[PDB]
DNA sequence: ATCGATGTATATATCTGACACGTGCCTGGAGACTAGGGAGTAATCCCCTTGGCGGTTAAAACGCGGGGGACAGCGCGTACGTGCGTTTAAGCGGTGCTAGAGCTGTCTACGACCAATTGAGCGGCCTCGGCACCGGGATTCTGAT
DNA sequence: ATCAGAATCCCGGTGCCGAGGCCGCTCAATTGGTCGTAGACAGCTCTAGCACCGCTTAAACGCACGTACGCGCTGTCCCCCGCGTTTTAACCGCCAAGGGGATTACTCCCTAGTCTCCAGGCACGTGTCAGATATATACATCGAT
């Protein structure tokens, strides 16, 4: 037979897409699973990855550090207006809050 | 030398606005954890890592609770947030 | 055992939440209100446990009760 | 006792964008914790738009209007460019 | 086209409650979306609860738990008595 | 063959145990689905649905009415503070409000 | 004959809370649905009973958040309701 | 179009909400509000529209809409 | 302005444990082929959405007078922030042991599936009684005196 | 307290239209039987949760004191309420048209299912370097004069 080719390959990405598959057709969504769905959903799933790691990396670097923390990736999040209100009802462990003090508290 | 009432408390903020670490003692948390626990059911173990999540997420529950209590006091041309601004905040979030 | 939860850790709480001056009566306030927090979740959790015949409350338990409860929790395996 | 993860296609992406960052295990944990979030999320809303339409298939239509009814705007917007791109490529082999 | 509603059984039960009292059609549009409402959130939580503990089949004791998980109080006590009650008497036909 | 006998009629119910057993199966709930658990869900549903209908019933005795309406239905609701709870995020079309006051603003 | 200011306000404030109807034009509101719909899809078809949901929704909505504005003016100490008490009703909520 | 929603029927919902004093601010932020609202809900119902190849906006799919954003409104079937 | 105290950032050196890479294996994904049924497409029909006309009346707009409520200023007294000395228990590190989570094997009860039957539930039609609209007297309640 | 006037409640009469009931039919639930498999139960392992002891030290706690802020009172003026008059457009009813939504029928291609194989990903192990800690220091900020 031909050597095996995975379809993240055929596909360019780097997310699991025989994966992706395989927990559609277990997770009880629907009877029967489109070929092309696990392929568009591995895409956005990479493609939000990517931008969280992105901007996550960013401020690790602002911060003068190499290795991106749950700090980083919550001042990433928050920082973003959309990445905020799709993570509105989130709780990022060991995240902390964004610095803010109200304009009438300081002296 | 005393620093004038405010200084601190601002100095504070931005610590701890800046810090990310747990400000709650782990042991008094734990024990009142199974305390509360102890009326569900009996002999009840608990993980580690169960009762940091809860921790974890009781402090940032109050974090954004004093938040909105804060905003609730500003409203009310006051610096000190109250009771009665906690009450005002929970009734709006709908708990 | 709510009486750990001191006066300054919840100071430190507020501070955090930026707030600058407290009255004397949000101490008792807030313990009042944490306790009903953790009633509800703990309650959740042990649901959960109970219906896996386990007799040991996990993270995951956890994660699920504030899950349903509406405050998703991400650092504990979900 | 084998336990499948996010990790290693998470860490390619991160070399992908930022070659010379690394990562946490805790921040390993909550992205996998986001993936696994956002994947409920979209497979979800295509069950549903599949149920509401008395369809049995979910597939990249569904997938797509689950992104826009999620994501909001560039996100949506950008994703489903990445999608369709993905899907165009993955349809000529 | 036949369209299945709970019109029937949300009646029988009024009669059984009321004797007397009726109904409008807009009250029972309410009735059969509340229906509806609530059998989707016991179904979707007895899902989770079957996935989380990786089993295939809903039981009634999904169908307990997630009655306990969604229903406050002395509602979940009541209707937890009232499903036992019903199992047991259906199994002793 | 016997003379059919409805599993409603087996458990002493007045709700469709066949019908929320299909609405179960094909639901994309599980891959199976237990002989009780439709038992269990009806007979739920039905002591929900006499709580509610016989509050309203109440409710429209008090307003002198034989016909039970949204607003009796909104009135029962929201006078329960458990049923208040399970329907928070509910909105009863035509059902209006609860007369309330604030008892600053009285005369 | 005058009524004191206040008395108009309590007497309707009892007969709007005691009736059901919608307060809102129909027209007027059928016209604000279409026009916002415009920006998302021409020639776009409505259902009546399509308008009538949304118009349900949006009162009952509108009602809500006038209750935590009054709320929030109250807690200021303040029987008139404010820009500034819807916006923090608002940004309390979440929204 | 927006000022179609006069001040009168704004005083009315007011009153229903237990308002007895009103700014005269209030009608422009009110109008402001609700028009964000009905954007968000409309766009999904037109969401749910074009996926069903349909050229007509359904209360079924106002309900959807309503429904994902947590407003759940009985009445409308569903 | 200004200087002094003072906390906080910043710069450098040691260590250390946690992350990035390699390896072996095994099981889940890929290649290949099959059937069958779900979805695509085309024609039809009818219903229900859109558009227009007219009247008429209820609701909206506008003007105006005034009163009461928002808001700014001021005084006071007390409660809370800051600092310091004392004490209390939290934390960390080691060690123990046993309960219970977790895995494997076996087998039996139980649920999917399938064909024939039939009776429960839905669509349609009809009628009468609950409710709504109108009008007029009774009671309540408000404000000026 | 009184009294007049305005608003609401209640009581009775008439009508009308929507809820309740009945009937035909049809398709979805029931019954009876078979078969595979999943989960219930037994038993064994070994992980980690609980209990304890001891030392240390950092955090909590109690108290003294001063001052900034919460709160009550007073005055002012402005702007929202409430009511009378004019205008306008919402609503109801009635009619016409057409377009698109739902239905049915035919086909075909797209996905589940099975088998065989093999490579990717995941436990285990390791080493080395980024970051934590400690210390000195520089620097900016707060405060009293």
């Amino acid at each position: 037979r031909a050597k095996a080719k995975t379809r993240s390959s055929r596909a360019g990405l780097q997310f699991p897409v025989g994966r992706v598959h395989r927990l559609l057709r277990k997770g009880n969504y629907s009877e029967r699973v489109g070929a092309g769905a696990p392929v568009y959903l591995a895409a956005v799933l990479e493609y939000l990855t990517a931008e969280i790691l992105e901007l996550a990396g960013n401020a690790a670097r602002d911060n003068k550090k190499t290795r991106i923390i749950p700090r980083h990736l919550q001042l990433a999040i928050r920082n973003d207006e959309e990445l905020n209100k799709l993570l509105g009802r989130v709780t990022i462990a060991q995240g902390g809050v964004l610095p803010n003090i109200q304009a009438v508290l300081l002296p | 030398h005393r620093y004038r009432p405010g200084t601190v408390a601002l100095r504070e903020i931005r610590r701890y606005q800046k810090s990310t670490e747990l400000l709650i003692r782990k042991l008094p948390f734990q024990r009142l954890v199974r305390e509360i626990a102890q009326d569900f059911k009996t002999d009840l173990r608990f993980q580690s890592s169960a009762v940091m999540a809860l921790q974890e997420a009781s402090e940032a529950y109050l974090v954004g609770l004093f938040e909105d209590t804060n905003l609730a006091a500003i409203h009310a041309k006051r610096v000190t947030i109250m009771p009665k601004d906690i009450q005002l905040a929970r009734r709006i979030r709908g708990e | 055992n709510i009486q750990g939860i001191t006066k300054p850790a919840i100071r430190r709480l507020a501070r955090r939440g930026g707030v600058k001056r407290i009255s004397g009566l949000i101490y008792e306030e807030t313990r009042g209100v944490l306790k009903v927090f953790l009633e509800n979740v703990i309650r959740d959790a042990v649901t959960y446990t109970e219906h896996a015949k386990r007799k040991t409350v996990t993270a995951m338990d956890v994660v699920y009760a504030l899950k349903r409860q509406g405050r998703t929790l991400y650092g504990f395996g979900g | 006792s084998r336990k499948e993860s996010y990790s290693i296609y998470v860490y390619k992406v991160l070399k992908q964008v930022h070659p010379d960052t690394g990562i946490s295990s805790k921040a390993m944990g909550i992205m996998n914790s986001f993936v696994n979030d956002i994947f409920e999320r979209i497979a979800g809303e295509a069950s549903r738009l599949a149920h509401y339409n008395k369809r049995s298939t979910i597939t990249s239509r569904e997938i797509q209007t689950a992104v826009r009814l999620l994501l909001p705007g560039e996100l949506a917007k950008h994703a489903v460019s990445e999608g369709t791109k993905a899907v165009t490529k993955y349809t000529s082999a």
